[PDB]
Formats: C-alpha cells, structure tokens, sequence
C-alpha cells in the first residue's frame, strides 16, 4: 500500500488533493475523522475516498443588509438532515472537516 | 455381472481422486482425533454406513454459461441423513465423506462438468476460479455413477458440533455447455447426489440429546404449513394472508423488519397494541370550533417514551401522508379509530372520538407535502370526519388503535396498498435488488375499507389487497434468535411449496426479504390449494427458483 | 466397567435375524455405557400401601439417545436397564417395590407387586437401586410403527411414608435414569424424513419468551406481565380452545375487526344534538360469521353496565368505532365515537345485565356525545377489535372482568379447584380513558386486564389435535424458574391453567422470570409447588 512512487511523485493527500512534498510532526496530538479509514475496513467520517462535488438541498439562504449590489451571501443547514450519503448523514459528501472561522465586513479571514 | 444399466446400493462406480486424498492425511486425521476419547459409531458392517442414501438433486440447463456453479456444500454431518440423525446425540466429529453422482441423460447430448475441493481458508465467491485447482471432468453421456471423495483438512484436532471452525468446500460447475442437437423443447437434464461416510469418520463425545449449542440451528422450523394456509398475519395489519404478488424494481420497508442478525430498523416493536404520545400541538382551521377537522403534529425526535428509537412512537404506520383538503375523503392511506387526550394526568376528551388519517407531513401547518425520508421530518394526523369540539393546547397526545383500514372514495379497483413509491425509509437500510430473474415478493391479505364495510372475498365488486412485508410469526422467530452463522451472506434459504397441480420455490435472504422466480409478471398467485411445505437448504442467489404452475 | 446382559439374550439375538444383521452394536460406545436422565415422580405421605406411583412400558423412547437413533431405523429388539435415585432425608421411613410384569396381565389396583420377583427401595438410601427389564415378546422383533406386546415396569408402595417431625414437608421426589442392555440392537435402516408420527406432545406451545417477551391474551393485545389466581372457579369461552380440535363460541383468534350489517338503531331525546347513540340487535343473526351465529367476530363477552347521563360508566368494553348504513354502504361522516359494547336484555327500556348467552341481546351505547343520531332500521358497527376500558377517575378499581361478570354459552365446562390447586387467570397492562398515560411506575397502581389463556397457545393448538397427548385426569405441567424462587403451572384437558397457590388473592409478577421448562403429564392429586421468594 506504501511504495516508492506514492511518496515521491504520484500520491496525494486525503484533505486537499495536492502533491505530497513533506512530513509534518505533531508533538501534541490530533484526531482526524473525515475521509479516514482504520485497519478494519471502516470509517467514522461522512465522505467517500474520492474528490467530487459537494451537493446539498433544503437549506436556508439569506443576505444581510438591505441593498442587493455587492452583498455577501449566506447559507446554512442543520447537521443530521442531509439524506444524500449511504455512509452517514452528519454532513454532505465532500464537506471539509474544519471549524468555521467567523468574519464579516471587508476583511479576508485567516 | 450387472450390465452397467442397473446399479447396486453399495456400488460406487468409477473412482475420481483429484490430488487431496493422501495416506498421510488419513493417518494424521485418525491419530490426532483421539483427544476426544475412544471413537464411537465405528463399525464397518452396519447398514447405515455401507449404502449410499439420498441427499440432493439439481438441474443442468442449455443456457448455463461456463463457470457457473450448480452445486456446493460445506463439509458437515448434515450432508447424510443418518449422520444428521446421529449428530444430535454427539458433540464432535472428524473424517471425510463420499459423494456419488448419477447423470440422467442420453447418449445424444454433449457437454462436460467439473468438480474440485477447495482448501479451508479460501473465500467462496465471484472471483473463485475452480478450473485452476486440481479437478476432474465428467461427460454428460456417462452411464455408470462417478464418486468423488472429500477429505477432512483442518487446522484443529476435531470439529466441535457447535464450533467446527475451518472446513473445505466441494464445488461443481459447468465445464462446457449442454448441447441438444435436435433443439426443440427438451433443454435440461437432472443429476442426483447420494452420500456415504468414509472409512475414517467418527464421533467422540456422548453429551445429552437435543442439547443447546453456541452456534445456531437451521431456519427451517419457523415456516411450516399452518403459516400460509391458516394462522399468520401481516406486519402492518392483523389479517390472514391470502396470496402472493411480486414487485418490479424492488422496495424498502423498514418499520417492523428484523434482519437475520438480531436487529430492528428503528421503532415499532412487533405487537399490534396501541399508539400513544404525550407531547404534541393541536389546532383547528377556521374561526369556529364546530364541525371541523383536528390537526395534530409533532417533530421526529419527541418520542422519549419509545425504548428503541426516539424518532417515532411505538406502532406508528410507516405511510407518507397524502394531502387532502375539504369533505372529499383521501384515497388509500392509513386510517384508524382514535381520540384525543390532554396532558398532566388528564382524562381523554369525550366529545371527540373519530377516525383519523395517519402519516408524515412536510411543512405543517402550512402547505403539507408527502415525504420519503424519516429523518428531519414531522409526524402528523388529521381527521377525515367532522367533530364538534376542538382543542388548542400545546401539550396534547393521541390514543389510536393499532389495527387500521384504508380510506377510499370510489372503491371499485384502486391499487394494492402501499406502493413501493410510498413506503418511507429510515437511515441506514439496505434496499431490495432483483438479482438473477428473482424479484422481491410482498405478502398479500384482506383488509376492510371505509367505503364498504362488507369486504368479503367473493362477488359484489372485486376485493382489495393490502400488502405486508413479512409474517408476524416469522418476525417473532427472528426477534430473539440470532442467525449470524446459520446462513452465509450471498445465498438464501429456500423452501418448496407444493400446490395441488404444481410447485414453486420461495427464498429468504440475510436481509429478511422473500424471493420468487416470477420474472416480469404482476399476477396475484392465490394460496388456496397449497397443502404442505418442505424445506430444501441453502441455495445461491444466481440459481433460478422454479415456477411450475398449472 | 461391567455391562449387564439379559437372561433371554441368546434367543433374542437369533430370532431378530429376520430383520438382517444387527446395527449399532458396539459395546465401547459412550452413548451406551453411561446412565442418563429419563423422568421424575412424587411419593406422598397420603399414599396407601399397594398404590401404583410409576408405570412405564418397554420402548426405545425411555432414553434420550435411543430415541434419537430410532428416527432412522424401522425395528428394535433387546432389553433395558433402570435406576432409581431417592432425594430423601434421614428422618423419613417407608419402602417401595419394583417388578417387571409379563404381557397379558392387568396393571391396576388389584395387582400384587410384592409377590412378583422384586427389589426393595428405601426412603433414605443414598446409593441407587437397579433393575433390568428383558424383552419378553411374542414377535420376532418390534417394528417401529406397530410394536406388539411389551412388558411393563411397575413401582408400588410397600410401607407408607412417615414423617415424625410434623408439618411442612410431606413429599419426596424420585429420579429415574436409564442405560440400555448388552443385547439391545436396531435393524433395517430407513429414511429419516419418513413416517414422522411421534407421540405429539403439548410441550412446544409454552416456551420462554411467551411469558417474558411477546405474548398476549384473548381479550386484549397487551403484554402479559403477571398471573393472578382466583379461588372458586370461573367460566370463559370466547377464544378459549380445549385440547380437542373444537371450541364453544364465536370469535376466531385474531384481533382484526368487529363487523355486523343488520340491526336496528335509535337514540334518546327529541333533539338531534349531543346525544348517546344506541344500536341493538338480537342474538342469532350473525350470518356472515361462519363459526357461530350468536355474535359477530370480535364481540366482547362481558355484560353491560347500566348507566345514564353524562357519567362515564365503571369498567366494561369501550372501543373506537362508527356506524354504517346498508345497501353497499359507506359510513356516515358525523358519527365516530367510543362505544360501549356488551350483552343486555330488555332494550331500549330497562337494560339489565345477563349471565347466559341464550335469551340475550347485544347492545352498543356511546359513552361520549355525538352531534348526529340516526334512526334507520338497517345499520351495523365497524369497531376495532383492540380497545380500552372506561373509568370515571384514574385511581385503580380492580382487575376486569370479574369471574361472575363473564357471559358464557350453554354447554360450557367450568373450572373447579381440585385439592389445593386453584385456577389462575393471566393479566396484562392496558390503557384507560381516566388516564391515558398508564406508565407502570408511580401515580397509583395501573389497570390490569385479565384473560383466559395466552393467544399464542391458542394459535399453535388450533391446528393440531391433542386427544391422546394427555390422558384425562392429568395436567400438562411446566416449571417456571424465577431469580429467587420457583413455581409450577398446570394445563388441564379442558383448556384451563392452574397453580397450587391455595386460597390466596395476591398477584405474581413475571419480572424476574428467567426461563420455563416442560415436565410432562402429572396427576391432579399432586400439589404443584409454590416455593416463591417471600
């Protein structure tokens, strides 16, 4: 499963679909759930092992303010409701496992 | 000597050994199996172990592609009738067995078969190529029988009856296609299998007769002859089953369904008692509370008192709500006699006892829409007749009888209820898929209707058939016993119903669904002349079940 | 270990050669060398000397392993060895005799077992006593299917049992064990799927979950949670099937619907607003029911309660239903209510409860107000078979129905106490109208609805015939195991259930019940045990 071209020039990573260049040590520890498989043929996440479109329906859409030119767009939906995956219904297939950094106004988030 | 066309009961015929019958296998099998004590039932003069006795039969068609399996058995004492009788009073076995094949063909046909013995660790599946194992090829024009011996290759010292472990498997498949040079109507032949224990077979530990085991008994005892032609009801209504009808495409009904493993598909423990709730809003349209239609709804997740799942109350019908407005009664659907009752140690209201239509709505109390998914929905009920008093309190509940009827305006032909496009689906289910020519089957019965009280099976307009998934005696027989090892996934347990002019075979997979070889027909098969039921065994899903009806 | 052979063994081997060579004859087999359990019986302090306590015929069914092996052989011959183990105590006294009776002699009260060749068994013996029964037959072998003449082993009382200590304990259990003799054999192997005619037994109808899981009664589809005894007797015949393939009454066992077509309808009051609808028809007009003409299927078998005004009557049978006209009828929109069903007489004048079916008349009076009231002569009822019980206030009234309130037909047998045994009556948790949330917790006791037998049993017994499975004068007996006690239950030939509780009216809860186990047919003079945790 781990050969020489996998870590040299062919393999990608399971979060960003990008070329693996290095190794990053984490001395504290972490837990990754989405698109992650154990040695039992099982997953706890909500994504298949492939990179495709994220599609969901039945979610409330709104926009702040009153003027409708150059206005930020908002959309949300609850967890546990997305009936599109045979795996689990926590989130639709392909949703990133990152916490939402809050922002508003003319500032690009970090 | 006998001239080849008559055969004795102790005559094997020709002997075919592939590569696994060796002297060291038998010498290691005899010497190591002495850990159970002295061997029992070992006497090479008894009648039960000198003759061949009947085990099985199967058919070989012209349209069978090369590489398709016609016969498979695991190594077991269930492959001979007398060792199956003797295994109830012993707790261990070792040794091999012999299999005699007689082809009932003529010298004008063509085609070959192939047989092999598979080692214990290999998975028996789609990617198994048995022609790349040591094998033996049998012609279709053979007159004398052919005997194949399967030895005992095991990593343990003996086979406990409740836990044998790893066993070999005998596979028989098509080598070359069957050819009839005249063509026409004759396109199949039959092969009969006999069995006989080998010389190194024995039992060890005496135990008690009909002792319980850590494994599981075969699922043949639950489906007997009074279940079909007598007592036995549906999963949604308590009515006797009358007929058998196929569906094209498949369905998914997941209310009171139990798998082969002991597990339920959500709520609704299997007993037709009642429906009760303690939280839920009540309202009524219009400015006047006189001759109105009551409106109760609550979200999915408010069923605290249900001990299985929180999504729905116990005994609720799994029907999508058909939206209706006005005095015109809805078509089909589920309607039951009920009333309302208030919370905080409250008596039921006297003035409102009426039949309500039950279902799941979307977007209540505004525009109500039918729904297919149970997650993120809200259960609902509204009356079909006019009541004289309405309640508008936030804490309220229901009291509905579990037995129900169908509501129809016209009631001449309608449609069998429910349809596969109407049955709701809980998260986490496997759906029915028609494999081979076999189709999913749903049991039919007779349920009364609101449009006509006298719904008798006879004249005065044709009768209406309600469809339920599995019988209630069958669901009781699976709610306790676990069958993880009784039937391997990938095949089904097949019975053999016998009518007065024909016979059909019905199956039961690991998913709890029933299969029949109906093909592309939607004809109701009335079960009135059915006499007896005899079980058969585990058969692969690619094989076709017979449909001899007169 | 020594194996005992019979006195007639050399003539027994030779004359059985008409069936071929002997089968399953290997003297080192483990199923043949050890003793295994067969049966159990009771020796009482009230048994007169010369009374018979145990009787068994020569058969290959008095052993757990020869009964399995007889499924694949059409014939048997040879002897069989018996062993007796007394539970006993060192403070008891009395002896017993056991002898083998040849064919042609009666087994009865005039049999003098003490002048046959016998063995003596002590009431305080620790080591077991052994006796061998030979195969004394007038045939060459015994074919399975029609054996012939066999000897019989008879156990009798020599000296009566004595307890000088006093009260409490007055009965001893004796266990029988069996291994075959050296000369026993089988002949002529056969198909195991062949004649499946094996002593049909009413043991598989009452299993474990039936009482600690699924399982309902004949009045309601409610879970059976407790048994309640009643001293004196009762009579019920609605869904009550006896051990033959017959019953006395209507209502085949399914809680589907209650449907009738013809019957008069009326209502009191000169105003057609907020009244109680009253439907009534006489007994004998149920043409659509193929079983009995007395009542439609699903009608309750309790009497009417005479009430008037806006007060909800105590107890009874209330069910959610409606009225419907005839002539390919659709039901009326504006009348769906809870209706109280029962048997009465003298309607629509003085409504009185009645005991007997004959001379009575079925009635249906609504308990809640309905806005419209019809008066058409052809009318019927479409009521769900599952219902509740009406109550004025929540409280806890009593178990319903009472044994005097049950309506029975002419020609019905009655349950009667025999000895200390008392007929019991299965109970269940049900809902009511005085309090919808009938949780089995706090806020007073819950309502109990009581029926005759477990509906499951009726379902499994209505197919088969049990005429020779239980000899008359006995019960088929089970042994219920609790966590800190055990009990014993009976089933008569007439369809009733008994327990040896005596004259007590305390409910027994099936909460810590673990499993059940069949015992067999036992005489009714023996008291069933009541060693409960209290």
């Amino acid at each position: 499963l781990l050969t020489t071209p996998v870590l040299t020039g062919v393999g990608n990573d399971n979060r960003w679909n990008g070329q693996i260049v290095g190794l990053q040590p984490v001395p504290g520890g972490f837990s990754t759930c989405n698109r992650h498989w154990n040695l039992n043929g099982s997953t706890y996440g909500w994504s298949s092992p492939r990179f495709a479109d994220i599609d969901h329906r039945r979610g409330s859409a709104s926009y702040p303010g009153n003027n409708a030119t150059n206005v930020l767009q908002f959309w949300y939906a609850n967890a546990g409701s997305a009936i599109d995956n045979p795996i689990s219904q926590v989130a639709p297939d392909g949703f990133p496992d990152m916490s939402f950094v809050p922002f508003n106004g003319p500032g690009i988030p970090a | 000597s006998v001239p080849g066309t008559t055969t004795d009961g102790m005559d094997p015929g020709v002997v075919a050994t592939t590569s696994v019958v060796t002297a060291e296998n038998s010498s290691a099998s005899v010497a190591t199996a002495g850990i159970g004590g002295p061997p029992q039932q070992v006497d090479q003069q008894e009648t039960w172990r000198t003759n061949f006795y009947y085990n099985d039969v199967f058919t070989w068609s012209v349209a069978d592609a090369p590489g398709s399996i016609l016969y498979t058995v695991q190594h077991s004492p269930q492959n001979n009738p007398f060792t199956a009788v003797l295994s109830q009073m012993y707790a261990g076995w070792a040794g091999g067995m012999q299999f005699r094949f007689i082809v009932a063909g003529s010298g004008v046909f063509g085609g070959r078969l192939v047989a092999a013995v598979i080692p214990p660790g290999i998975e028996i599946g789609p990617g198994l190529e048995v022609r790349q194992f040591p094998h033996v090829v049998i012609d279709a024009r053979s007159l004398e029988p052919v005997t194949i011996t399967m030895p005992d290759l095991r990593p343990n010292m003996y086979h406990p009856t409740g836990d044998p472990g790893l066993v070999p498997t005998l596979v028989l498949s098509v080598y070359n296609n069957l050819i009839n040079p005249f063509g026409g109507s004759t396109s199949a032949i039959q092969v009969t299998v006999e069995t006989r224990p080998s010389e190194d077979f024995e039992f060890v530990m005496i135990r008690a007769p009909s002792s319980k085991t850590v494994d599981s008994i075969s699922p043949a005892g639950l489906l007997t002859t009074p279940v079909l032609t007598g007592v036995g009801n549906d999963n949604r209504w308590n009515g006797q089953i009358v007929g058998l009808q196929p569906v094209p495409g498949g369905f998914s009904t997941c209310n009171r369904h139990w798998n082969l493993n002991g597990s339920t598909y959500g709520w609704s423990s299997p007993r037709f008692a009642d429906i009760d709730h303690r939280r839920g809003s009540a309202s009524y349209p219009g400015n006047n509370a006189t001759n109105v239609l009551q409106f109760w709804y609550a979200n999915a997740g408010s069923a605290i008192d249900n001990p299985i799942s929180q999504v729905a109350p116990d005994g609720f019908p799994d029907m999508s709500f058909v939206p209706f407005n006005g005095p015109g009664i809805p078509a089909a659907g589920w309607v039951g006699f009920g009333a309302i009752w208030n919370s905080n140690s409250g008596a039921p209201n006297v003035t409102t006892v009426q039949a309500y239509e039950l279902g799941f709505a979307t977007g209540a109390p505004g525009n109500l829409q039918p729904t297919t998914n149970t997650s993120g929905s809200q259960t609902v009920a509204k009356s079909i007749y006019a009541v004289v008093t309405g309640t508008a309190q936030n804490p309220a509940g229901l009291f509905v009888m579990a037995s129900g009827v169908i509501s129809t305006p016209s009631a001449n032909a309608i449609t069998y209820t429910p349809q596969p496009d109407r049955i709701v689906t809980t998260p986490g289910t496997p759906a029915a898929a028609p494999v081979g020519k076999n189709t999913p089957i749903m049991f039919a019965s007779v349920v009364r209707r609101t449009g006509d009280v006298n719904a008798t099976a006879g004249s005065a307009n044709g009768t209406q058939y309600g469809t339920g998934s599995q019988p209630l005696p069958v669901t009781i027989g699976l709610s306790l016993n676990n069958y993880s090892s009784a039937l391997m996934p990938g095949q089904f347990f097949v019975w053999q119903l016998t009518f007065a002019s024909g016979f059909m075979e019905i199956g039961l997979s690991v998913d709890g669904y029933f299969y029949a070889g109906t093909g592309a027909s939607t004809t109701l098969i009335d079960l009135t002349e059915l006499i007896d039921v005899r079980p058969v065994g585990p058969r692969p899903s690619k094989s076709t079940l017979v449909f001899n009806l007169g």
